[PDB]
RNA sequence: GCUCGCCGGAAGACCAAGGGUUCCUGUCCAACGUUAAUCGGGGCAGGGUGAGUCGACCCCUAAGGCGAGGCCGAAAGGCGUAGUCGAUGGGAAACAGGUUAAUAUUCCUGUACUUGGUGUUACUGCGAAGGGGGGACGGAGAAGGCUAUGUUGGCCGGGCGACGGUUGUCCCGGUUUAAGCGUGUAGGCUGGUUUUCCAGGCAAAUCCGGAAAAUCAAGGCUGAGGCGUGAUGACGAGGCACUACGGUGCUGAAGCAACAAAUGCCCUGCUUCCAGGAAAAGCCUCUAAGCAUCAGGUAACAUCAAAUCGUACCCCAAACCGACACAGGUGGUCAGGUAGAGAAUACCAAGGCGCUUGAGAGAACUCGGGUGAAGGAACUAGGCAAAAUGGUGCCGUAACUUCGGGAGAAGGCACGCUGAUAUGUAGGUGAGGUCCCUCGCGGAUGGAGCUGAAAUCAGUCGAAGAUACCAGCUGGCUGCAACUGUUUAUUAAAAACACAGCACUGUGCAAACACGAAAGUGGACGUAUACGGUGUGACGCCUGCCCGGUGCCGGAAGGUUAAU
RNA sequence: AGGACCGAACCGACUAAUGUUGAAAAAUUAGCGGAUGACUUGUGGCUGGGGGUGAAAGGCCAAUCAAACCGGGAGAUAGCU
């Protein structure tokens, strides 16, 4: 549900919250969870590679089955809960022979409700099949691009894919981006679409909500000086150049794709 | 006023003690000048 | 079982002073200087062979030599170690 | 030595870091010490640091480091797997009293505890590089129950007062005791037990997870404190006796209760929120290969062991970082009284200090302060500086507003002490007694005693009762930036930067992009509700015209045009 | 509840005076801002010089910064003093 904030502070004013009352209130499954540590933005060489990453909380790596390879065995649903490394919310599930998983929270998926994984599943929401079981015409989401090397397409808050057409070894699909791109049948999907849609209608309200989300501050080019950035310099606010990147490349509108080994696979750019 | 210079014993020896010297060829380097020059103390070790 | 030649090099001296007199005479306890590497159990080893005693327990401290000036050339003393060894009720030396 | 003054959330006490003998004693006063120095952190000599339990080492891991093979790279090297290191984190166990010139949870006294080795005896499925449990975790908030601790009373010892009074509802001091062991309470969590079965936990598993029965519903886990014991002990005001007059030796009363009470403990709890909150070992448990009436396991008892290194001293500082015995800097712990909301502030206690030149004098001028006739911003670039306001309760409070605010708007009234209400109230606490009682650290009742606001009425002193210290000036118009933040360490704190929000744009995942001859790595263990870049900058109303130039995107008739 | 309010510790540095061969190569005194957070702090770690890091001041990178420091090329060169 979405709530907003009233302004009894200025930093309150604008918050919009996306407050959900079935997740899980507890701690998370403690065999399904690992540490990841933070990173800055800084790769092995130290230096910082990706700007504007740094410090937000503490968060467990759960551990989320995108494989959802345990065919012919069904699960029931325990508890939805909140994950700090995505936005979708997740769902332990239990299988009938007594594992645990976590797997993506679909829409409309509840404690209770059965899963079930393979050829023989039945088409209705959480299960996951390869898409060549799956009626052409489908929304699905977590969706394999090689058989087998587990779910890669449509795992964000709300998205989703559908099948289009199928010829042959290939399906078509039409992803988030508008993109129409052609995968393999064999490989798995999972149908429905991602839960938690309501993720994008959170409004942070505050400097401080993105920090807490590790998000560092952007300086602005032109805020600069020469040494630092093209767009630095000048007495006063000046620009008089064709917006670039901090290493000047152009960077409104130049296409950046370069990938000829994939090209045969996209049916249809974005546009 | 704060200084520039806050001694930590265990942080002078991983920056330039002996075994921090000998982990480099450039360290090394460093040792085999000192020896050439008769230093009498390689190191901050002793 | 330490070797006689080892037990004959841990014992350097009897350590005079007064703590060292309170020590016997309070607590049945001498003060010797021993070898910087000799243990406990080699100094309890020692005294009871080489001055026919039982002991009770030993303590030891490492004392750290003092640095001093013999004409405006610093040096500085040895560190040594120091054991109080307690004698049992009844033993003398 | 007696007075005086200063600090007392420190200028006291204990540490870590850092230093390294500065510690204690004797001796010396050249140099050092901003003066003298008989003194010293100075010279010289001697002494002094005692551990199974404190810490390190050690076992275990984090970030990160190194890294057999490996992958990559003109060489040097880079990255990284298995590993192996790496605390700032996890992992056994000791307390009180006494003692030295100088150490003490280390010595001594008393009383404990931990882990491991051997052996003996009894009983017995043991066995890991593997499985599972556990270890194991956030922010905020709220209360209960406690204790540390304090206050008063009682008790004991002492006192009867340099000047009016002081045998009392009077004065001073003391009234302390640990770990451990026993007990299991306020509280917190959780249904329990047995049976059968099973696509999971790489194999196996009796363990964990799952399924289905049956039966029982109180069983377990956890837990401050209290009580008991420890303790017929220790400590103890003081007295008495020596003094080598600094101090030693001897003996020893009371040793209770009530009330208040933490920021400490119960509490790694509970409630709640979103930003969703280490790891690994010790530990517990399960089996595998294996071993078989053996090894090994469990228990009891005995015995042995628990090494090594640190331990002095300073430590908000004359001992560390600042060239100095330097108005500087430096993390943790401890937290008494009166007033007070308080760790503010004032005065004090314990304790510690008077800051290593003094003595006079009482000019100008400078510094830091106090007061000021009449006037009251006339000063000045500018009310700069100063003065002023300043508490609590109650009343009262405009435009405007995003309905929160604005607001403590503005402004007004009260305020001490005494008595009464009421020999101390409302409230809190709660003894005895009485009854019940799964008979206890229980329940009900009961109110003694203790503590104790706030108000009203009456009176009363002063110029003044928020009396000191402490402690908002207020209002009106307007530019800029929405806001809290950030910044030129050392002349700029701002209107600059950032910001939530907005938009454009790139990016289909071996993503774009970035670091990198490369391997790789970050982006991300993310996947278009995502990620990067750019500009704009809350919110409200909005965001027009121009595609020639220069970019970007797309096209392809023709011109021109490289290597070859 | 809160980048909420008043206010110590703690973090800072707006104004003034002093100081300027300082007590101090940036402080002191009186006032001042933040004070549950985009907070602050201890210990350890990582980023390296056309490089880092930067809520962006050309800021900071050991009292040094429009290219650190140390050594070397090196007695650079100096139509200048
Ligand atoms: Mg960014
Ligand atoms: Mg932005
Ligand atoms: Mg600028
Ligand atoms: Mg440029
Ligand atoms: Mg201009
Ligand atoms: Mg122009
Ligand atoms: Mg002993
Ligand atoms: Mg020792
Ligand atoms: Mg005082
Ligand atoms: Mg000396
Ligand atoms: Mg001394
Ligand atoms: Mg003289
Ligand atoms: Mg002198
Ligand atoms: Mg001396
Ligand atoms: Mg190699
Ligand atoms: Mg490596
Ligand atoms: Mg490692
Ligand atoms: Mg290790
Ligand atoms: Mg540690
Ligand atoms: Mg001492
Ligand atoms: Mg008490
Ligand atoms: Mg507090
Ligand atoms: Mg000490
Ligand atoms: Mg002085
Ligand atoms: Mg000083
Ligand atoms: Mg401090
Ligand atoms: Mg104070
Ligand atoms: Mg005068
Ligand atoms: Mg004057
Ligand atoms: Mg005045
Ligand atoms: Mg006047
Ligand atoms: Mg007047
Ligand atoms: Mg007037
Ligand atoms: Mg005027
Ligand atoms: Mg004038
Ligand atoms: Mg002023
Ligand atoms: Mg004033
Ligand atoms: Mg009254
Ligand atoms: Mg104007
Ligand atoms: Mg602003
Ligand atoms: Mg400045
Ligand atoms: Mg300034
Ligand atoms: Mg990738
Ligand atoms: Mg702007
Ligand atoms: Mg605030
Ligand atoms: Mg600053
Ligand atoms: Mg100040
Ligand atoms: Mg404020
Ligand atoms: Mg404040
Ligand atoms: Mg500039
Ligand atoms: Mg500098
Ligand atoms: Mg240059
Ligand atoms: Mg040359
Ligand atoms: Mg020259």
């Amino acid at each position: 549900a979405v709530v907003k904030c009233k302004p009894t502070s200025p930093g309150r004013r604008h918050v919009v919250k996306v407050v959900n009352p079935e997740l899980h209130k507890g701690k998370p499954f403690a065999p399904l969870l690992e540490k990841n540590s933070k990173s800055g933005g800084r790769n092995n060489n130290g230096r910082i590679t990706t700007r504007h990453i740094g410090g937000g909380h503490k968060q467990a790596y759960r551990i989320v089955d995108f494989k959802r390879n345990k065919d012919g065995i069904p699960a029931v649903v325990e508890r939805l809960e909140y994950d700090p490394n995505r936005s979708a919310n997740i769902a332990l599930v239990l299988y009938k022979d007594g594992e645990r998983r976590y797997i993506l929270a679909p829409k409309g998926l509840k404690a209770g409700d059965q899963i079930q994984s393979g050829v023989d599943a039945a088409i209705k929401p959480g299960n996951t099949l390869p898409m060549r079981n799956i009626p052409v015409g489908s929304t699905v989401h977590n969706v394999e691009m090689k058989p087998g090397k587990g779910g890669q397409l449509a795992r964000s808050a709300g998205t989703y894919v559908q099948i289009v057409a199928r010829d042959g070894a290939y399906v078509t699909l039409r992803l988030r981006s508008g993109e129409m791109r052609k995968v393999e049948a064999d490989c798995r999907a999972t149908l429905g679409e991602v839960g938690n849609a309501e993720h994008m209608l959170r409004v942070l309200g505050k400097a401080g909500a993105a920090r807490w989300r590790g998000v560092r501050p952007t300086v602005r080019g032109t805020a600069m000086n020469p040494v630092d950035h093209p767009h630095g310099g000048g007495e006063g606010r000046n620009f008089g150049k064709h917006p670039v990147t901090p290493w000047g490349v152009q960077t409104k509108g130049k296409k950046t794709r370069s990938n000829k080994r994939t090209d045969k696979f996209i049916v249809r750019r974005r546009s | 006023m704060k200084r520039t210079f806050q001694p930590s014993v265990l942080k002078r020896n991983r920056s330039h003690g002996f075994r921090a010297r000998m982990a480099t060829k450039n360290g090394r380097q460093v040792l085999a000048r000192r020896r050439a020059k008769g230093r009498a103390r390689l190191t901050v070790s002793k | 079982m330490i070797r006689e030649e080892r037990l004959l090099k841990v014992l350097r001296a009897p350590h005079v002073s007064e703590k060292a007199s309170t020590a016997m005479e309070k607590s049945n306890t001498i003060v010797l200087k021993v070898a910087k590497d000799a243990t406990k159990a080699e100094i309890k080893a020692a005294v009871q062979k080489l001055f026919e005693v039982e002991v009770e327990v030993v303590n030891t401290l490492v004392v750290k030599g003092k640095v001093k000036r013999h004409g405006q050339r610093i040096g500085r003393r040895s560190d040594w170690k120091k054991a109080y060894v307690t004698l049992k009720e009844g033993q003398n030396l």
